[PDB]
């Protein structure tokens, strides 16, 4: 978390909390009630955000739709949406952790390894979180949408 | 072939040197070829040496490393 | 590490369901009080030199573990003693922070009882001094925060017996 | 066991290190105000 | 490094003997005598 | 409320305060010149 | 003593001791009774010493026994009288092993800090080891005085 | 280090010969001063700690450019650690003189001193001045204690003081 | 490594003065520019290989430098090319945050002009491949921090020529 | 390491009381005996690698261990083996020239014992070879300090087994 | 030398020089009218000692003189006899020292890969060095045989 | 690190003799059989990847192991998964080309029953895997180089359970 990261940098240098470093965790909890009024939000608008941004991404990337592709029939389609709603709960879990490192510690650090093995051509799943990127911004205020949007830009990064 | 050791190092100097607290007692996994060298710089800070276990060993070979 | 944020991260994660009101309302509970942990770790940070010794001379000092044959006799074992003393605080306030004793077992709590039976100091003097800043850091911070105090100094104390 | 001291017992050349410091303890203060960090307070004092 | 002041242990003089700590010390022992006259 | 983020951005720059400017400004120099300095301040009267 | 000097010395460098130190090593271990004139009469005489060098301190420096200071009371003041004698017996280690072995494991290494975690100030007990000193070697005889005076010399290097 | 007695030896070693009577009357003049060389390193070591505080305040009351915002001694950052940085060389002035020659003095104070305070911005100036009222010093707790003081007492701190500072003349 | 805090301070304390108005005048403008600083920095870290992406797309692929005999032909060099091209953008975005350009001068181009002097690395081609980025980063941040972000780009380039 | 100057110290200020007479008649009789510990400490260096060319051939030279089959014919460990020896007399004469087998203690039987069970190492072959290396140089530095020799050669071979 | 071996150990520690170190340097200078007495014995007999142990090695291990040996020649003869007189030379220099390190920096730091490179047995020179120690303490008094007989015995244990 | 030639040498050298004639046979059926083992090899290192994704289609993916709650739930667990499966691969191959079950004691087999005891990882699904593992790699380089395969898949498990 975001006590976590400034837990384990000013032990490594042997120290206590310095003062000047406290101030993001003071900042941070008076912002709490801010951050699971997001959580609440995006939560229960995902099972509408799933069923639009996934046929929003079979567009721009058809051949994995198309036979010979990894996504072919309906029950090729759990692999892909639940992923999405994998993702996504890795995003909230990311807007309450702070930081992005609940992410780091679930959702990133194998993914060049895994996908390689499940035959998923990988950058269709970064273009699938851009798509999540783009329409999760739109239901909320621009100042979460600036916030949640910078824990999706990892995630860009993540697969790129 | 190594030896599976458990040992446990006081530091003895760190007062002086001022140094962070690392914590010993620990349990490492040292190879065959060093021990007659490793076992003595345990010796030499008055580290206490409680089980030594080679892992894999089948002692007494001639050959086979 | 794992925070009292991420223990109800992982809890949740393993359960594959989302943040509910089952979730969120540690969470609530953990931003109200959040405010609280963080005066008690300023004024810790100010006062680490000295609740030290507001300790070691309430439970430790004017005592027969002082006296030749004691084991903080010498003043090499003397000096080492305030150093693992200042560690016990300082890893305690980790957890005033986080709100998880996880810090202590990983950092603090793995090792440490074999390195006392192979160095030979006596487990219920430590246990005599880790109860000796439980009231004295709650007469710094108030007794609001000795409750949160109420709990790390405790894991050292269920710990390390 | 505190008495103030006289400037005339004290001695004006002993004196003239004495205030400037006086003035020192918050010119520092200052400076770790707008720095935002205590640390070159509590780094020049220890043993002072 | 003197300047101690008035006490017993910088002059050796106690709390009676009431005035020694002012025999080399000029300035209050003008104030001695102007307060006495 | 209880802001994620702070301070109003402004309109601009930060790009070039880099250059300090002053006087230093030289060395009268104040010190050990103090000998001196007694001779020069003794030799006014004239 | 010299020999702990020699074999830890000869450990690391994996040799015999060679015979430039076991020359010193046995003239050491002809002076065992020279050394035994001085470490006797600071045995016996030790509660003569104790006192005449405590009274010695707080009529150099009374700050403290002053109210305030530091053996004010009672409870401190038997603690403090008790370390002269302690300082005494440790200082009496080192004239019989002839080196700094003794007098360094037991009563000085980490002494600079550790008298800062209690009240006790560190540079008035560097004067108490030296109004301590010439206490002692009034008593001595000079022949001698000349080599008990440097292990009380350097207690004052090492705490000051 | 290097000895007096070992400096005579590859004096010697290296062409090849044996002890001869240059060598039998130079290395007697070395243990005739001995007594005198180490109750000399008891007595500089009677108060070195005290000894460094005594030149350092009486340099700075010397030099008060040192103090007031300029060169480098400004903060107790500055100054502690000037005081350490002091006691170096009366530390290893004490190795030399029991040694007999500044071979010790020469390749473990000497060598890279003019090119790491150079590279902190510590002035060679005030050193040289700061071993120059400890050399001299130095000499008054060897007057009180009794011993001769002249030709060594110095031997060491003027070659800490020849060979640092940089050449003039 | 010394920022706008610390040579303001370093200036008036050889000066013995307090903070005078000329530096609070320069404070005050290092203060309030902050939400153009995160702002600037949290998107360079939002897509940090998408820039050097098209910064090597726009000046060094199909070059001679590219060809066999060049120096990235092997699979090896393009990504030492790649990540060096990336600890320029790292540390531009860390002289960003302290305000000065004195972390560039400690860190980066201490050893720079010796290493690519003994590898045979064309400097030439990577003054311009610094000076590609400050068109992208500038497109992405805005016009406003893109010319504060074109200062230690330049500084950078400076120290390359 | 602790020697006996020091372990007669060590029983004292455990006590925390002066040196009493009793500790001052084993300490006199320990500094008369200097020169007769001193000088076996010369004489067994001075052929320290003889000593241990006729230790072997006493009773391990020709036998079935040294024939294939024994684990001591490999020539790998056999010089492994009188290196192992070797260790054995150096660390005898330490334990002879302090007067105390407290060195034995804490540098040489600290896990000795298992680290043999381990290998398969015959220890009844090792006391059989410790043993003949004692009667080496009781008859080399004479039997006035062989029976000094024998508290510590037999202090390893019975701490050992 | 004593005194460069009492720098360098107090000069490690980061200390000053120790009473115990003080006293060992006292032991030094007091016997160094002495040492160098030794010392001018082995110079001024020093054709007696090369020769009278050239007398006791030739016989004592013959296969070394007889042809196809390694010292065999009218030379090689010769050039042996130079060879031991570099190990009197420098037990002259050890014994001035007081340490035997001018020796280890000398001469018998690397005589294991050179004698092995010259074809000469290692051993064989071993027998000769324990010769000349017979021939010095027949040549020196009753004390100082304990002296530079022991600086013989470092080198006898030094070579084989 | 034994091959089956120096497990015939060092069986012959326990003995102390030189080549029996029966000890000939047991290496000449080795060199017969060597050049099928370089050719099923070559076969395994060309489809390695092929391999570990048919094994986790078998019995890992879409099951028990996979779920919200499950071992390999998250990506770390499931790049370590194919991570330690790729060393039972790999290691078999050497135990393959050495002809020895013996390369797998001091690489495989040192701790690994109690290492996934440790960290909460059932070895039920790992022994579901590499039985599933034998039958795919047995059919890839024909069934008699997959006999002299299977062996070795056999003592994974014996260790492993
Ligand atoms: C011009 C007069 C004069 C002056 C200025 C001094 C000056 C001094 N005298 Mg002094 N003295 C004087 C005359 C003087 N003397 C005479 C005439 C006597 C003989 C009685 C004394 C006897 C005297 C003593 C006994 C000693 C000094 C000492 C001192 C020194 C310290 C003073 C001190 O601490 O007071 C101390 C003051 C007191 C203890 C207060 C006592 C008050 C008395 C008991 C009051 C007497 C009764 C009074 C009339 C009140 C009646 C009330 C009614 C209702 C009953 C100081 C230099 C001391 C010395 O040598 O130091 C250098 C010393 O030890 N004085
Ligand atoms: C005494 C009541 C007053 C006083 C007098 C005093 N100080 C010194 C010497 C020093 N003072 C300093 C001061 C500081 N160092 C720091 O790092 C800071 C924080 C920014 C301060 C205020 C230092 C370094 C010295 C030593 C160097 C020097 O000589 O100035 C003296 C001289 C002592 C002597 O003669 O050796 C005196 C008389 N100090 C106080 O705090 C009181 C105000
Ligand atoms: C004080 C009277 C003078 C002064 C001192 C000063 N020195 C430093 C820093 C260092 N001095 C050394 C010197 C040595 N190191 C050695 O190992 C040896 C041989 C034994 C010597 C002589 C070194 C290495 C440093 C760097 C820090 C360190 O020790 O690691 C400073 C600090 C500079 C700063 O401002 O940070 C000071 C002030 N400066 C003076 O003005 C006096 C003349
Ligand atoms: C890439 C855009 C350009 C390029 C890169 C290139 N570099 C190397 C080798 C090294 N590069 C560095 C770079 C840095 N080191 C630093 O310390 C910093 C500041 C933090 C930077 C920016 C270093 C040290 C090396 C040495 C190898 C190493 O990193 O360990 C190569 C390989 C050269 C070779 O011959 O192997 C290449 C290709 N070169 C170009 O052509 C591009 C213009
Ligand atoms: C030789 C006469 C006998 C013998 C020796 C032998 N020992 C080993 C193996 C090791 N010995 C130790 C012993 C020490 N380590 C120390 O630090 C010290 C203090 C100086 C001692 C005494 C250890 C730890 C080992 C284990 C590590 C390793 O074996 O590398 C061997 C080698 C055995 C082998 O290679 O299989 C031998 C031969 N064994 C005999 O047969 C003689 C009776
Ligand atoms: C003599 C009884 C034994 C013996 C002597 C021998 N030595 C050599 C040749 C050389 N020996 C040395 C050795 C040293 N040189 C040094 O400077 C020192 C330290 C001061 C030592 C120990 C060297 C360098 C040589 C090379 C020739 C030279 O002296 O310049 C020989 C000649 C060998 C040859 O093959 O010609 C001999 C015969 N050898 C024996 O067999 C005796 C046991
Ligand atoms: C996948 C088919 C099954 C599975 C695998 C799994 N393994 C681990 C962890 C480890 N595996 C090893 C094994 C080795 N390490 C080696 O270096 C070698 C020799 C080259 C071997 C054989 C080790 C040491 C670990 C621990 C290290 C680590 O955990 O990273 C995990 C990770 C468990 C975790 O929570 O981190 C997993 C998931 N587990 C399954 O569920 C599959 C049936
Ligand atoms: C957050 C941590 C996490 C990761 C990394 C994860 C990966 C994951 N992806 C899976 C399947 C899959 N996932 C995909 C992925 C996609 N389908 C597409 O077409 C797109 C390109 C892409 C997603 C938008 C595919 C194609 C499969 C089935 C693979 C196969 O059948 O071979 C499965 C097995 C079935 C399941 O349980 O969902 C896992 C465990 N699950 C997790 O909980
Ligand atoms: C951050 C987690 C952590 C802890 C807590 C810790 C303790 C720790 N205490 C130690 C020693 C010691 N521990 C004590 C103990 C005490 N002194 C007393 O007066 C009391 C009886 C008692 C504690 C209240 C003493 C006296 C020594 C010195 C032992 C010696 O010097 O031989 C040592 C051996 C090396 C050293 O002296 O530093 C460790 C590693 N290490 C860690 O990494
Ligand atoms: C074995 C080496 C060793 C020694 C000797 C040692 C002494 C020691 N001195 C102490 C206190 C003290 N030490 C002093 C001493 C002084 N104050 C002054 O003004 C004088 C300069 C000096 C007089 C001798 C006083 C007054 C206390 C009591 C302070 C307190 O405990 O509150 C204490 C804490 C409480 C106590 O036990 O009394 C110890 C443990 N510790 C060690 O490890």
């Amino acid at each position: 978390s975001i006590v976590t990261k400034s837990i384990v940098n000013a032990d490594a240098e042997a120290r206590y909390l310095s003062p000047g470093e406290l101030d993001r965790i003071k900042s941070f909890v008076t912002s709490g009630e801010r951050r699971v009024r997001i959580a609440e939000t995006m939560t229960g608008a995902r099972e509408r955000i799933i069923k639009e941004a996934g046929n929003q991404l079979f567009q721009k990337r058809p051949d994995v739709v198309s036979p010979g592709g990894n996504a072919y029939g309906e029950e090729m389609t759990a692999t892909c949406l639940r992923d999405l709603d994998y993702y996504l709960r890795l995003i909230t879990y990311g807007i309450v952790a702070g930081d992005v490192t609940p992410i780091e510690e679930i959702g990133v650090v194998g993914v060049r390894e895994m996908y390689k093995s499940l035959g998923t051509p990988i950058e269709a799943v970064a273009e699938g979180v851009r798509a999540m990127k783009s329409v999760a911004t739109s239901l909320l205020s621009g100042e979460d949408a600036a916030e949640a949007g910078a824990y999706f830009d990892y995630l860009i990064g993540a697969m790129s | 072939r190594s030896f599976k050791v458990t040992a446990c190092v006081p530091s003895q100097t760190r007062i002086r040197t001022q140094r962070e607290l690392q914590n010993t007692y620990f349990t490492k996994l040292v190879p065959y070829d060093n021990w007659f060298r490793e076992q003595q710089r345990i010796m030499k800070m008055g580290g206490k040496i409680v089980k030594v276990e080679l892992a894999t060993g089948k002692p007494g070979t001639n050959t086979g490393l | 590490m794992q925070d009292a944020i991420t223990s109800v991260i992982n809890s949740s994660d393993v359960q594959g369901k989302y943040l509910d009101a089952s979730a969120i309302q540690k969470l609530k509970a953990y931003f109200a009080t959040g405010e609280l942990r963080v005066r008690a770790a300023t004024t810790i940070s100010a006062n680490a030199a000295n609740i030290v010794k507001e300790a070691v001379a309430k439970s430790l000092l004017y005592s027969d573990i002082t006296r030749p044959g004691g084991n903080m006799y010498t003043t090499r074992r003397y000096a080492a003693c305030i150093r693992d003393l200042d560690y016990y605080l300082r890893y305690a306030t980790y957890a005033m922070l986080a709100g998880d004793p996880s810090i202590l077992d990983e950092r603090v709590l793995n090792g440490l009882k074999e390195t006392y039976n192979s160095l030979g100091v006596p487990i219920g003097a430590t246990v005599q001094a880790i109860q000796a800043m439980k009231e004295v850091t709650a007469g710094l911070v108030g007794a609001d925060a000795g409750k949160e105090m109420g709990i790390y100094f405790d894991y050292i104390c269920s710990g390390l017996s | 066991g505190f008495r103030p001291i006289n400037v005339s017992r004290y001695g004006p050349g002993n004196m003239t290190k004495s205030l400037r410091d006086l003035s020192w303890f918050l010119r520092y203060t200052t400076y770790a105000i707008v720095a935002g960090d205590p640390n070159i307070i509590a780094v020049n004092v220890r043993g002072l | 490094s003197y300047l101690g002041g008035r006490d017993q242990e910088s002059t050796g003089f106690a709390w009676w003997s009431g005035n020694a700590r002012l025999i080399n010390l000029s300035g209050k022992l003008l104030g001695a005598h102007v307060a006495h006259a | 409320n209880g802001g994620m983020s702070k301070t109003p951005e402004g309109m601009t720059f930060a790009t070039d305060y880099l250059l300090p400017k002053s006087t230093a400004n030289r060395r009268r120099p104040g010190p050990n010149m103090n000998m001196f300095r007694d001779m020069a301040r003794q030799m006014s009267s004239k | 003593t010299v020999v702990s000097q020699v074999i830890l010395k000869a450990d690391d460098e994996l040799r015999y001791p060679t015979t430039g130190e076991l020359k010193n090593i046995s003239d050491f271990l002809k002076t065992g009774e020279q050394r035994l004139r001085i470490v006797d009469t600071l045995t016996e005489n030790e509660k003569k010493i104790v006192d005449r060098a405590s009274a010695q301190l707080w009529k150099k420096r009374p700050d403290f026994i002053a109210p305030g200071g530091n053996a004010a009371g009672q409870r401190e003041r038997s603690l403090c009288l008790r370390d002269y004698g302690w300082y005494l017996r440790v200082i009496t280690y080192g004239i019989l092993s002839g080196d700094k072995d003794p007098i360094e494991s037991i009563g000085l290494i980490g002494v600079k800090e550790m008298y800062n975690s209690l009240g006790v100030p560190m540079p008035g007990m560097v004067e108490a080891i030296r109004c301590l000193k010439e206490a002692s070697l009034a008593l001595l005889d000079d022949e001698d005085a000349k080599e008990a005076a440097p292990y009380f010399d350097f207690i004052i290097q090492a705490m000051s | 280090m290097r000895d007096a007695v070992t400096s005579l030896i590859k004096n010697y070693d290296i062409t090849g010969r044996y002890l001869d009577r240059d060598a039998i009357d130079s290395l007697k003049s070395y243990f005739v001063t001995g007594t005198a060389r180490v109750q000399a390193a008891a007595t500089i070591t009677a108060n070195a700690a005290e000894l460094v505080k005594q030149a350092a305040s009486q340099l700075f009351g010397d030099l008060p450019e040192l103090i007031r915002p300029g060169g480098n001694a400004y903060t107790t950052r500055r100054y502690a650690a000037c005081l350490r940085d002091m006691d170096y060389y009366l530390r290893y002035a004490t190795y030399a003189l029991v040694a007999g020659d500044t071979d010790v003095l020469d390749e473990r104070v000497l060598q890279g001193l003019r090119e790491t305070y150079n590279s902190l911005g510590v002035p060679i100036g005030p050193t040289v001045v700061g071993i120059g009222i400890l050399k001299d010093l130095a000499t008054e707790k060897v007057q009180a204690a009794g011993i001769e003081v002249g030709a060594y007492l110095e031997q060491p701190f003027d070659h800490l003081i020849s060979e640092l500072s940089e050449t003039d003349v």
